[PDB]
């Protein structure tokens, strides 16, 4: 309630949404909607970081192979 | 991955046993309804009839004569008879008739005979166009009750000589070959006049009714018949029952054989053998509150063959003392079902023909397309069936029931609530994705879902979902809960069956 | 991994059979509770009533004159008469009742009259305002039972000139029109007053009712019937059973055309032509030995029309000798149950209407919400049913019966056992993981869930779990063992209806 907006709810609530509802369904002691659910938000979390990884293609190479002797 | 539960023919309305444990075809609650055929219809309405005569009518009284139908209106002071055009006066004089001196009346060797507590007994003969004082009637005599029976004349809870008795019968003479009874005086050996005391309990005779081949007279307690038999006695008395009563006048009716009848308590049916009640477990303990205390003496029933059904008229709780009957109780006696329906403030009611004379045409029709209507041959008269017509005395009415879908212009609500559906399953929650009801007529209807957590506590509802009645397959709602409830509600302007729905539901959403 | 057992409405209390032997719908013990429509609910509340009136009362019996209710009650010296406002003392002088010396009376031609084995008949009639000796009795004549029946009167257990004789029904001569019979000679053969002993078995005669269109002669250990045919007999006796008799005066009632009697060892119904036991493999052992033997005269029974119970009241072995009656067994006979109910040690009883004259108003109303209370729309006065009253002599009081649900502002506590649940499978144990009951109302119950290793053993109970009704959905717990018992313990201050639970239980726990 004191921090009503951050940057993260305004760049994909879809994770937020999902979130939610798998600790609703996880409250209220259903299966199978709550692994639904659980998959949905690992899938848009697995997006948004593959989506940042592949921001910048040149810098992909890089930072992988350091110091090997 | 939808799973759908049918309720088909849904009839009936059970107040006693829990909603939880009724079977899925009852309904819990239910107003301005009719159960037939295995469908639920909207109540009958009411028009407007005989605007042509004053004063307030107590009783109404159909008959036959010279081949053409006449209603006996009795009023406060003055007879009017009636043919369904004008209103004729036949009253001989002034008679000092009440709320508290009702009409009885009849037919006795083609002599219409009419009775009141306050005044003597009247006659009308074939020949004569107006009342005339009963002949041979003693002076000083009252009757509060007069019936005909075979070939005798029956008076009961009799007063005479400024004192007064209820516990005598009082038979005249036979008098055959037409006519009156010659006479009435008991001590004379020589004729078959005399009376009668059924007087071993404390209470007074009510009402007598024909059943079969005998006349069953009911006290406030028991249940007394009387069988003809001629030779000395001519009349042979038999105590039917003990332990129960009648309420009051006119709360006993005759029908394939039995006699349904209306005690103090409970209602039962009979055939003067074996007595078995019809109210219990369904709605005695919603019909025995609701009484209003001051009025307890205006409950009467009416019997409406041609949709076999026994019509109660009571006053409820929710009018003021001093008011007369303005709810009813319907029985169908062939599928063994109870209703609940207003009336607009009525004190009496008759069935018999009627002829409201109203032209067909096609330029004399109000009331557009979608307000009842019949089928294309019928027109506004038919002989072969019969009507009921109730009289308003405080708002000095009369209206016909039957064809008219609104109370004389005005819309009512007819509503149909049932609550508690689990289906075998009192643990996981169930969803509720769709209502398919099946309708069949005009109008829109509203439906209402709501669910409740703990069996008979409070439930929360869903706004309310319109529904087109011929168009509209279904209604689509969400609605997660354990225990299911359903309320359909029903504008006017429309005829509509219903006879039946479909649940359509999602997969269960966990157990807390 | 959840299994889960319903138990739906479970109704009656059975003793005889074994409690491992009993359907699930089935209770094994109880106490102060009633069952009715498939539900158990609290068990009516007593209030006071008739707070004006000096002296103990004997007797109580209602009727109704000048269309008002009126109660008459015979005390130990002098009657009195209520209306619901106030007492007025009608006897003529001093009687002499006492508790072995009961007042028996009844209605017969418009004529009240009274009796007591210590005394001469008494008569009330109409016009006056007192009681009077009875005219043209015979002197030195005291009749134990005298009872009305068609046009005669009727005296059974007679004793005159100091010699008593307990088998004769003595008949007065019938009565014609009104007013009280003229004489009571036998020997004189122009009247059709008459004697007849009923003596061929030691037994005496106790009672005798009224049954359809006969009357019915107790005696102690047969069952006579008499009927009414006129002619130069008057009267036609006929036996019906010789293997049974009834226990006391007041132990027989009619009932749908049938006869309950409470009998020397059984308690049965009959038709006047078969007879068969109601108690049987129900709480036959247990009744039959609870009986205070000092005490076992004082038994009575009491019908409840509007519930369809008969109470058959007596004082237990709990009690100190020389009390009244103090426990009571209620059976239903549309349901065929029976329930045990606790007594404020009254003596007498009565069913009819009453006026307790409370207003109901805004500002007039102790007893908060939830305490029992009734529809909106019900008023403290509903004529259209009636009530019981009781009355405990050595306490001086008088209780009706009825709304309230406290004994008199005290509260009772009631309870419901079952025991030996073992679902088919009597060698693996079981876990039992919660309790979730179907309760409406308000209030806060108890549970108590035990269990036993053995049939017939000893149980091991786990702490009382409290459970509010409306609000909690179940109860958590954690019992393993052989054979499941469940106890609810309901307190006051509330009205809660039971209709049924469920048993959720995990995977069983091995078979030792």
């Amino acid at each position: 309630l004191a921090n009503p907006t951050t940057w993260a709810l305004t760049k994909y609530p879809q994770i937020y949404l999902y979130g939610v509802l798998e600790q609703i369904y996880l409250y209220t002691m259903d299966e199978a909607r709550s692994q639904f659910w659980g998959q949905k938000l690992e899938r848009a979390v697995m997006e948004l970081q593959n989506e940042e990884n592949a921001a910048d293609f040149a810098s992909t190479r890089l930072a992988i192979k350091d110091i090997e002797r | 991955a939808l799973e759908r539960q049918e309720v088909k023919n849904p009839t009936g309305i059970v107040t006693d046993i829990a909603p939880a444990d009724l079977p899925l075809e009852k309904w819990s609650f239910g107003n301005n309804v009719r159960f037939k055929n295995g469908k639920a219809q909207k109540a009958l309405g009411h028009t407007p009839i005989f605007d042509t005569a004053q004063a307030p009518i107590l009783d109404m009284f159909p008959f036959i004569r010279n081949n053409i139908p006449y209603w006996l209106l009795c009023g406060e002071q003055r007879m009017y008879l009636a043919d369904g055009t004008t209103v004729v006066d036949v009253s001989p004089g002034g008679h000092s008739a009440s709320v508290t001196s009702r009409w009885s009346s009849g037919s006795f060797n083609g002599v219409i005979f009419a009775n009141n507590p306050s005044n003597y007994p009247y006659v009308l003969m074939p020949q004569n166009s107006g009342f005339i004082p009963m002949p041979n009637w003693p002076a000083n005599t009252f009757a509060k009750r007069m019936k005909s029976f075979k070939n005798f004349m029956i008076a009961l809870n009799v007063t005479q000589n400024s004192v007064e008795m209820p516990q005598m019968v009082w038979w005249s003479t036979s008098a055959d070959a037409g006519g009156i009874p010659v006479s009435w005086d008991p001590t004379d050996p020589t004729k078959d006049a005399g009376q009668n005391t059924l007087a071993d309990t404390n209470g007074a005779i009510v009402d007598g009714v024909k059943l079969r081949d005998s006349f069953i007279i009911y006290k406030e307690d028991s249940v007394y018949s009387m069988r003809y038999i001629g030779g000395l006695f001519i009349f042979q008395f038999q105590q039917l029952f003990n332990d129960v009563g009648i309420l009051g006048p006119n709360c006993a009716i005759e029908f394939d054989g039995n006699h349904f009848v209306v005690g103090h308590g409970d209602v039962y049916v009979h055939n003067g053998v074996q007595k078995q009640s019809v109210i219990d477990a369904q709605v005695r303990k919603f019909f025995f509150s609701d009484i209003n205390p001051d009025n307890y003496q205006r409950t009467f029933v009416i019997a409406d063959h041609v949709n076999t059904e026994m019509w109660v008229c009571y006053s409820s709780t929710r009018s003021e003392p001093g008011k007369h009957c303005d709810r009813a109780i319907i029985w169908n006696w062939k599928e063994n079902t109870w209703s609940i329906r207003d009336l607009p403030n009525v004190l009496s009611g008759a069935y018999g023909i009627i002829d409201p004379k109203v032209s067909n045409l096609w330029d004399d029709d109000p009331n557009p397309w979608d307000t009842y209507t019949s089928v294309w041959g019928e027109g506004s008269y038919n002989p072969a069936k019969s009507s009921m017509i109730f009289s308003s005395f405080q708002d000095k009415k009369l209206f016909l029931f039957g064809n008219n879908s609104t109370f004389s212009g005005q819309n009512f609500v007819s509503t149909l609530e049932r609550s508690d559906i689990y289906l075998g399953d009192d643990r996981m929650m169930k969803t509720v994705s769709a209502i398919i009801p099946h309708i069949t007529g005009n109008g829109t209807c509203n439906i209402w879902v709501g669910n409740a957590q703990v069996q008979g506590s409070g439930i929360r509802w869903k706004g309310p979902y319109p529904y087109r009645i011929g168009q509209d397959y279904k209604i689509d709602t969400k609605h997660v809960g354990r225990y299911i409830a359903l309320k359909f509600d029903f504008s006017s302007e429309g005829d509509w069956y219903f006879n039946g729905y479909t649940i359509e539901m999602a997969p269960k959403a966990g157990m807390r």
